[PDB]
DNA sequence: GTAGCTGCTTTATTGCAT
RNA sequence: CGCAAUAA
DNA sequence: CAGCTAC
């Protein structure tokens, strides 16, 4: 198993375990208020597809680098470029991350660490409890309704027109393929 | 001044016999009894009823009774006591185990 | 042979920690039991084969530690339980100090 | 939806590996156990970010046999679905009871009952399928579902999703 | 009983004596922080003896032809006589050796001068003696300033409690104090040069050892004193096979119990 | 040490939380209902009935089963069960307190008889100490027997302020056997306080009132001192003793429960059947008995409830009672392995720290050494050497937690050792050992000696090391303990080695010295009058091992 | 302070703690014929400021309890008139090293 | 908390237990085929080796001195003076 | 002023009986 | 299991 | 049978 910087004290009675509903009722282990290694308080880290593909790709690569500093002593085109970085710095028995990079690489809504840069700076100016932010990002939407429905937590956190503009700005930055 | 006498006596006792004991000991004991407040008998009536752990006081005279009212008063034991670990099978925080040991990765490379 | 109290005392005086613990354990009882990380108990229906761990009533399969203590210990406890007293076993202190 | 949670892990190392390239074997094994894991409270553990700055701190020695216990503090990326969570993925298998769509490392399944009625299960189809008046759903066909419920099993989380509400079909 | 009564009492790394509650029982184990095994009966000469004889022995007068160190002892003998800046230390010293006299006679009302004390300063010298084949004839080579100062230094190092603040450092002085007297007793200018002729070398050696040997005689945080001391008493308690006052085994019992009506009551009024 | 790899993590106990069982937790935990009294015999058919004994609990007959939990016998700790009493019964040991509590709270309502309104009471509610608080509390409100509704506040004795109601009088309670009775006071009105009644009054006691009176909201609720559900310890706490096959062996406790059970069933079959009302309370007092005894059988109200044979019956309390019992008996001091004992006899030929161990024993005791390229040879020799020649060994254990028995294994003269393998070998000369002579009342009672294998059956220790053991040879014996882990011996050899104990930290003086012969002789050898000539002064020099070779 | 001769009334005394801040003590005449402090056996003690005390404490990494105590009615205790909290430093002689610093909080 | 490698008060020398233990601990590991940090000049005994590793202060271990309050200090075999 | 309570040195060795 | 011995 | 707390 594995632990987490968050020593919740067990008082014999193991009962209060809510339920998970996209009513921003994420299991305690994901409050918009979690603890950083430095013992610091840090906002929940919601990662939206494609913005994830980069986080992985990058760290997954840079690993390959320090995995060799110790050796002296295009859509379907990235499918192949990833199978590489994988069968080099992964385990291979981690068949998931293989599947995750597939899905992640495929349904990605971007490409640039710049595009995904402004994407973030954009959504990041609402006050939306990180899980929303991520959703509005990795989900293709048209009306403010498609959103307010597939992302029910919203509802009263923005005037349709706004979430509309923001929804438009997305159908743009949204790099081609 | 009480201590003084308590010690004075304990001393004169081991002394009338000829035998020699070094202050420190009788002193320590004479103290253990003295600190707390007044006189604390080295008996189930005295010391073995003070705020020490439960399991400890448990291994001496009142045992079961002591235990019974341990869970009765939801007591908590530090397992700081000698006896404590002994009962548990762990290294007691005593001499050899009054501290920890660690492989310091660093020095473990500076050495080669 | 027996390593009764008298003998213990001596070792505790010597400071021979490990050794003492070793006489008490390896050369005697020494048993490995499981616990509900929550209600400090023996319950844990451990199947050390399929890994499954449960402890329903507390309902788990997640927070479970295994500990090494004397068989005369598991016993001391079970006996207290049969007399209806909860001897909780916690793998980490909280009360601090 | 996908998160980056800060975890730790206590691995016991045998005195054997108390070499110079220890810091390494610690890491190395961390990954052998973490990456690819799965818990109901952390969900799917996918990747350890920032390889070079993993904290090992001073590990202590377990009295009775050298074995040192280090508390590897770290950070990685994960994803564990939720109920009422909407995500889309590639369909995989399909049957008279529904079809299963693969959202990431996970797999969500849809019941013949959780979809619309004007969608029937085509039997004599190859490969198997479901058909609407204007639609056709099978294998590589991309859907977008609503995760109704989750069930954390072994080392793999599963869920059931519906495509009955609005805006939840093919694409 | 004494066992279970003091099991958990051990010396902590701070040099304090406590139990399973951290309850201080003795801030410095044995009011001195020394390991029993490193102690031998020494004698504080600076205490017993006539007022006359005392002065004789430890008094140094660089302003007198009959009370000055005869130049046959110190090498810089004659060139010292009269030296007023030196007689300031010689009087600064002799004044101390007397605060000592009064001090000891204020703790040991008795007059008993033989007590258990770490570091055998007695032998430590004897060794130095025949280790440098020093002859009771030739002159020294120690400035009066050499001696009196190196002594004042020796002290500074006999660290029992280490601490970095006031309170603590204060304890240091406390915990040591007595040993010192003994030290200043066996290391007075006269004694050093007249009684045991020491070269500058011999001295620097004796000094060094007194230290390093002292620092060994400290207690080791980890010593389960309680149990130790516990046994140390109930040991010669078994060897008891038995002025007409309740004494011996029953007596001890009577005590450890905190019993009301003790067989013998007595009460000595002076 | 318990065999079988456990994937679960591994920690050491840090805290011990003492509490009382909730009549529901008991259920939660329980894996067996336990309704039948009988041991089993599914119609004499040897096995077990879902009644008592493995109605799922642990098992016997060397059979894995244990509700799939497998493991069988060694490895499967106990599996608790329970049993539903008909009516509430006290707790033989808590009776003392359940009483003292009622005198502090009122029946009918359930609140204290002393509010922060009374001042002597406040001071009590201030004394932080779960025991001393509940000590003073009781001392105070055991007097007032009127659960008042109004009292003169912290203002004027002219303005009687209000609080909880019901001022009903409270009976002074007294103990009788296993029940509480109290008079309500023209003239007395004595009545028996029914457990069902007390139980309730307690349940309705304030949550913050619990607290004030040395109790805990989560671990020890007063309302728990009264037993509803009964935890039924599994086999290994009350093991059988089956003689071969068709013979019994049931433990003492296993009967007490059996009793408790029977006595219980009788009650229920009277409450849902011919219930002569108070001819039933005449049988409810029986359950309060057995379940009293099952835990404690050394009360004041004599009736010992002897098992048919006038034999007492060991209550659980009796199993823990000091000396010879679990705590002081099996935990504070156990019997050990790797230990020997014989007759000690002096010998002026072994340096202080040595200790002669008879070859007989060097072959009995062993030391587990780990195959290392530093001795991969020395061991293969011992291993093949067999366990009969002296320098040998008797066991080789491989990584695969399996032991080869060097004296039968059709491979004795074989075996290629594997780096990491453990080869238990014979004690050889110079293995540190803890050698001592009881009664051990000195730190010096036990010490570490260098082992020296020697013929003839006796521990042959040096003389000078004799007075610290308080020993002599008028037929005295001694104990010898063989260390086991590398780090172990290290502790003996570095802190326990005889050469160390030489100066006693209880008299700041040596505790060993020269005695007897060597003493009496070192005097005659001294004397001005004593002279020795060449031949001798030569042999004598030779005897001193460290002779510089300079006549 | 109030030096009663043979006694005070159980009615009287019941008004000593009724006017705080200010506090009052009662001493028997005969009980003060000789000073106990003067006794060969008794070492002089001393009070501590809420500074010196809060110091001592922090300097030994101690909690309040862990400290050795002296009875509220202890002979010496009243001589200096302590308070459930104040600390006394006892400096006495020692056959192991001249002096020895020891403290006693008051209960 | 912890405590800075500076400001520590504990004895600069190794307790007889620390040493006694250190050796044991190391020996134990040595005996378990751990890495050897000195030239086993013929030496084939662990606790023998340890005494050697420890005399060239080439032991990679750290003693964690705890205090009656919980706070602790950290010393390395290297640092600690081995007088005894 | 009367009543109720808990402990008794350490190991070991043997006979015993139901 | 309880008794009785007996060693030092 | 104390020696001492509890009633
Ligand atoms: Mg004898
Ligand atoms: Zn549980
Ligand atoms: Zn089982
Ligand atoms: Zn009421």
């Amino acid at each position: 198993s594995t632990s987490t910087f968050q020593t919740r004290r067990r008082r014999l009675k193991k009962v209060e375990e809510e339920e998970n509903a996209a009513t921003l009722q994420l299991g305690q282990e994901f409050q918009l208020k979690q603890i950083n290694h430095q013992g610091e308080e840090e906002e929940l880290i919601a990662l939206n597809l494609s913005e994830a593909r980069l986080v992985i790709k990058e760290a997954l690569v840079e690993r390959r680098r320090a995995f060799k500093r110790s050796q002296k002593k295009t859509r379907e085109k990235e499918l192949e470029s990833i199978d590489v970085l994988l069968e080099q710095t992964t385990g291979g028995n981690n068949k998931d991350l293989k599947n995750t990079m597939q899905y992640l690489t495929n349904f990605s809504r971007f490409r640039d660490q710049e595009t995904v840069g402004a994407v973030i700076q954009l959504l990041k100016s609402t006050g939306l409890h990180p899980f929303e932010v991520a959703q509005l990002g990795s989900l293709a939407c048209d009306t403010a309704d498609e959103a307010k429905t597939l992302i029910p937590s919203l509802n009263n956190k923005i005037s349709d027109d706004e979430l509309e503009r923001i929804l438009k700005e997305l159908s743009n930055l949204e790099t081609l393929y | 001044a009480g201590r003084a006498a308590l010690y004075k006596e304990v001393y004169n006792v081991i002394a009338s016999d000829g035998s020699y004991v070094n202050y420190r000991h009788m002193a320590l004991l004479v103290d253990v009894m003295t600190t707390q407040g007044g006189l604390t008998s080295v008996t189930r009536h005295g010391f073995n009823r003070s705020n020490t752990g439960a399991l400890m006081r448990c291994s001496f005279e009142e045992t079961v009774e002591i235990l019974f009212e341990a869970g009765a008063s939801a007591e908590l034991d530090d397992c700081r006591g000698v006896s404590e670990n002994v009962i548990l099978g762990q290294m007691a925080p005593i001499g050899t185990g009054a501290f920890d040991v660690m492989i310091d990765e660093e020095s473990l490379v500076k050495y080669m | 042979l027996r390593f009764g109290e008298m003998e213990r005392d001596c070792m505790i005086a010597h400071g021979a920690a490990s050794f003492l613990k070793e006489r008490l354990m390896e050369a005697s009882d020494a048993f490995r039991v499981h616990i509900c990380g929550i209600c400090g108990l023996m319950t844990v229906i451990a199947k050390l084969n399929h890994n499954q761990f449960e402890c329903k009533g507390c309902d788990n399969k997640i927070d479970i530690y295994q500990i090494h203590i004397p068989y005369a210990a598991k016993l001391l406890f079970q006996e207290l339980m049969a007399m209806n007293i909860t001897p909780r076993l916690y793998t980490d202190r909280s009360r601090d100090f | 939806m996908f998160f980056i949670k800060d975890l730790s892990l206590n691995i016991t190392l045998h005195p054997s590996f108390f070499g110079p390239r220890m810091k390494q074997y610690l890491k190395t094994k961390l990954l052998e156990e973490v990456e690819g894991s799965c818990t109901g409270k952390f969900g799917y553990i996918l990747c350890v970010l920032d390889y070079d700055n993993i904290d090992i701190q001073r590990g202590r020695i377990l009295p009775t046999d050298g074995s040192a216990e280090f508390n590897v503090k770290y950070r990685a990326v994960v994803f564990k679905p939720f109920k009422g969570e909407v995500v889309d993925g590639t369909v995989v298998s399909c049957s008279q009871h529904g079809f299963e769509v693969q959202v990431g490392p996970m797999k969500v399944f849809v019941t013949k009952h959780l979809m619309p009625q004007d969608l029937t299960f085509n039997a004599g189809s190859n490969p198997p399928s479901y058909q609407s008046s204007e639609d056709v759903i099978t294998i590589k066909s991309r859907i977008r579902v609503k995760i109704e419920g989750c069930i954390s099993q072994v080392s793999s989380i599963h869920a059931i999703g519906s495509i009955k509400e609005d805006y939840l079909g093919a694409i | 009983r004494l066992v279970k009564a003091l099991e958990d009492i051990m010396v902590h790394y701070d040099n304090t004596t406590r139990n399973s509650l951290g309850n201080v029982i003795q801030f410095i184990y044995g009011e001195d922080g020394m390991d029993a095994a490193h102690i031998e009966k020494q004698s504080l000469d600076t205490i017993g003896g006539s007022d006359a004889a005392f002065e004789k022995r430890y008094r140094v007068d660089l302003l007198n032809t009959d009370h000055t160190l005869d130049p046959s002892l110190l090498e810089s003998g004659s060139e010292i006589l009269g030296d007023l800046k030196l007689q300031v230390l010689l009087d600064e010293e002799y004044k101390q050796l007397v605060k000592d006299r009064k001090f000891l006679r204020e703790v040991f009302v008795d007059g008993e001068a033989n007590w258990p004390l770490p570091v055998n300063i007695r032998r430590i010298i004897q060794n130095a003696q025949q280790t440098f084949h020093i002859d009771h004839t030739k002159p020294s080579d120690l400035t009066i300033k050499d001696i009196v100062l190196g002594v004042k230094d020796l002290q500074e190092n006999l660290l029992v409690l280490r601490g970095k603040n006031e309170i603590i450092q204060n304890a240091q002085r406390d915990a040591v104090t007595l040993f010192c007297c003994l030290l200043r007793s066996r290391l007075a200018t006269r004694r050093v040069l007249q009684e045991y002729r020491l070269t500058k070398q011999a001295f620097d050696w004796v000094l060094s050892n007194i230290e390093a040997q002292f620092l060994r005689s400290v207690v080791h945080p980890g010593e389960m004193v309680g149990v130790l001391a516990a046994q140390s008493i109930g040991e010669p308690a078994t060897q008891m096979t038995l002025k007409k006052v309740t004494s011996g085994v029953p007596r001890l019992k009577e005590i450890l119990n905190v019993a009301k009506n003790m067989k013998t009551p007595s009460l000595t009024v002076y | 040490v318990g065999q079988q790899y456990s994937s679960a993590p591994l920690r050491t106990v840090k805290e011990v939380q003492f509490g009382l069982f909730s009549p529901e937790e008991v259920r939660a935990i329980s894996v067996a209902k336990i309704r039948f009294p009988e041991t089993m015999d599914e119609t004499q058919t040897r096995a077990k009935i879902g009644g008592l004994n493995d109605p799922r609990l642990g098992s016997i007959d060397r059979n894995l089963k244990c509700q799939t939990c497998q493991e069988g016998m060694n490895e499967c700790p106990g599996h608790f069960g329970h049993i539903d009493l008909a009516k509430p019964v006290f707790h033989v040991g808590f009776i003392a307190k359940i009483k003292k509590v009622c005198e502090c709270v009122c029946m009918h309502c359930g609140k204290l008889l002393l509010d922060e309104h009374n001042e002597l009471m406040r001071q009590a509610l201030a004394i932080k100490d779960s025991k001393k608080r509940f000590a003073a509390i009781w001392t105070l409100c055991k007097t007032k027997m009127v659960c008042e509704t109004d009292v003169p506040s912290e203002d004027d004795p002219t303005q009687l302020v209000s609080r909880g109601g019901c001022g009903n009088t409270q009976p002074t309670i007294r103990k009788d056997g296993l029940k509480l009775v109290g008079s309500w006071k023209d003239e007395p009105e004595l009545r028996v306080l029914s457990t069902e009644e007390i139980l309730n009054i307690f349940k309705h006691i304030s949550v913050k009132d619990f607290t004030s009176l040395g109790f805990n909201e989560v671990f020890s609720r007063p309302e728990w001192m009264i037993l509803t559900c009964l935890p039924v310890p599994p086999p290994p706490v009350r093991p059988s003793i089956s003689f071969n096959e068709s013979q019994r062996g049931e433990d003492d406790l296993t009967f007490k429960l059996a009793d408790i059970l029977k006595a219980n069933i009788s009650l229920e079959t009277l409450e849902h059947n011919g219930a002569p009302h108070h001819a039933i309370e005449e049988a409810e007092s029986l359950l309060q008995f057995h379940v009293a005894t099952y835990m404690d059988n050394d009360i004041a109200g004599q009736p010992q409830a002897l098992q048919k044979s006038g034999r007492p019956v060991k209550s659980i309390r009796a199993r823990l009672k000091g000396k010879e019992g679990r705590i002081r008996g099996n935990l504070m001091g156990k019997r050990v392995d790797f230990s020997a004992r014989t007759v000690i006899s002096g010998d002026p030929n072994l340096e202080l720290d040595q200790v002669g161990v008879p070859k007989s024993i060097a072959k009995t005791l062993t030391y587990p050494e780990v195959v290392t390229p530093y001795n991969i040879d020395r061991l293969t020799q011992l291993v093949r050497n067999g366990p009969n020649e002296h320098p040998g060994a008797k066991y080789v254990i491989r990584d695969s937690g399996d032991r080869i028995d060097l004296r039968y294994s059709k491979r004795a003269g074989d075996i290629q050792l594997q780096y990491g393998w453990k080869v238990e070998r014979h004690i050889m000369d110079n293995d540190p050992v803890l050698f001592n002579r009881q009664p051990s009342l000195h730190k010096m009672s036990m010490m570490a000696h260098r082992v020296k294998v020697i013929p003839y059956s006796t521990f042959r220790l040096n003389l000078s090391v004799t007075s610290p053991y308080n020993a002599d040879f008028d037929g005295d014996e001694m104990n010898l303990h063989v260390p086991q882990s590398e780090e172990t011996r290290a502790e003996l050899s570095q802190l326990c080695a005889v050469p160390l104990q030489i100066v006693s930290p209880q008299s700041n003086k040596p505790c060993m010295g020269i005695v007897q012969d060597t003493l009496c002789g070192i005097r005659k050898l001294t004397l001005r009058d004593t002279f020795i000539e060449l031949d001798q002064v030569l042999n004598m020099l030779y005897w001193v091992p460290d002779w510089d070779g300079v006549i | 302070i109030f030096v009663y001769q043979n006694n005070i009334t159980p009615s009287a005394m019941k008004l000593v703690p009724s006017i705080p801040p200010a506090t009052i003590e009662t001493f028997n005449e005969a009980a003060l014929v000789v000073n106990i402090t003067h006794h060969e056996l008794v070492p002089k003690h001393i009070r501590l400021s809420s500074d010196e005390k809060r110091e001592l404490l922090k300097r030994y990494r101690l909690k309040e309890s862990q400290l050795p105590r002296i009875q509220r009615a202890d002979p010496v205790a009243l001589y200096l008139g302590l308070k459930r909290g104040e600390v006394v430093k006892i400096i006495r002689k020692s056959e192991t090293s001249g002096r020895y610093a020891s403290y006693r909080i008051c209960m | 908390k912890a405590i800075p490698k500076d400001q520590r008060a504990t004895t600069p020398y190794m307790t007889k237990y620390e040493r006694a233990r250190i050796l044991g601990t190391r020996a134990l590991q040595i005996s378990m085929n751990a890495p050897v940090f000195v030239d086993l000049e013929g030496e084939t005994d662990p606790l023998r080796i340890a005494m050697k590793e420890l005399a060239e202060k080439k032991i990679p271990l750290v003693i964690r001195r705890y205090l009656p309050d919980g706070s602790f200090e950290d010393w390395s075999v290297e640092e600690l003076i081995v007088d005894l």
